[PDB]
């Protein structure tokens, strides 16, 4: 929370992390959803939000992420884990953010 | 979802479906009657 | 013993055994058997 | 009054939520 | 209805007072 | 009576698809 | 058919008096 | 009565047919 924190979502819009809870594999996700729920991370800008749905229906955990200029970025959490989908994700909005200005 | 005692009510007035649904196969002469005794007056 | 897993929500429902087996006796009883039948189970309600 | 009709009253008259609906719910789906 | 359970209806309507008496708690219900 | 009490041997031995359509099938001809 | 013709020309035949002896049988007799 | 009973003997004999006249009259007819 706290590397994420330091960054901010600013050129970040809305977020999506669907994941079935009963699913075994849905560990690193859940991880994940606490990072970027995170009071410190999301604070950054109220204007951004996140949806973190719930399902079961046994579908594989993903997640998604929409932004501005930056394309929709999607990840499974299924073969993924949670401190490579963060640190991969801060790399794309770091990016992303460069491009708007 | 209904508070409880709401399907309740639903089980009593099943019971009574029941009996109407050979009741309504009969209950067909005496409305047909009915209506046309009002229809007459009306014409007058 | 143990408490029976969740069905998914688009699989269709699932009812208990117990709740199975009792629709099929309903069936055979007689009509006028279930009219006493039902008599008692009213009162109970109230 | 008779033993298989007094049976019959004990499991419905008693039961959980969830559990009761579920077993009028087919009695209607059978009838209809 | 079958013609089977048809006739029966027909001959619960010809029926005597008492019996239709207890045909008529049902209806009455 | 020995008329009611035969009425309900029928409906019990009724399948399923002939059942629905009695209800339609009577209403529909006796309306 | 030659049945329901006789019926129209009993009801019109009854005087209002007597006609009304048929509809309480129909109201109260028969429910 | 003498008169009803002759009127309900009659209606369950009748054909398909013929039940659609005694349909008409009401509905129509008498519309």
């Amino acid at each position: 929370a706290a590397a994420l924190a330091r960054l901010g979502l600013r050129p970040v819009k809305q977020v999506r992390v669907q994941f079935c809870p009963f699913e075994k594999n849905v560990e690193s996700t859940r991880t994940f959803l606490q990072t970027v729920s995170s009071e410190k991370v999301r604070s950054t800008n109220l204007n951004c939000s996140v949806i973190a749905d719930v399902r079961h229906d046994g579908s594989e955990p993903c997640v998604d992420v929409l932004f501005g200029d930056g394309h929709r970025l999607i990840m499974r959490g299924a073969h993924l884990t949670a401190l490579e989908m963060l640190t991969a994700f801060a790399s794309h909005i770091r990016a992303r953010d460069a491009a708007g200005s | 979802l209904p508070s409880l005692p709401l399907v309740q009510g639903e089980l009593v007035g099943g019971l009574t479906c029941l009996t109407a649904q050979t009741h309504s196969l009969l209950q067909h002469q005496p409305l047909q009657l009915t209506t046309l005794l009002d229809q007459y007056i009306r014409e007058q | 013993e143990a408490l029976a897993g969740a069905p998914l929500d688009n699989a269709p429902k699932e009812y208990p055994p117990k709740i199975q087996q009792l629709v099929q006796d309903i069936a055979s009883l007689t009509l006028l058997e279930i009219s006493d039948l039902n008599e008692l189970l009213k009162k109970t309600l109230k």
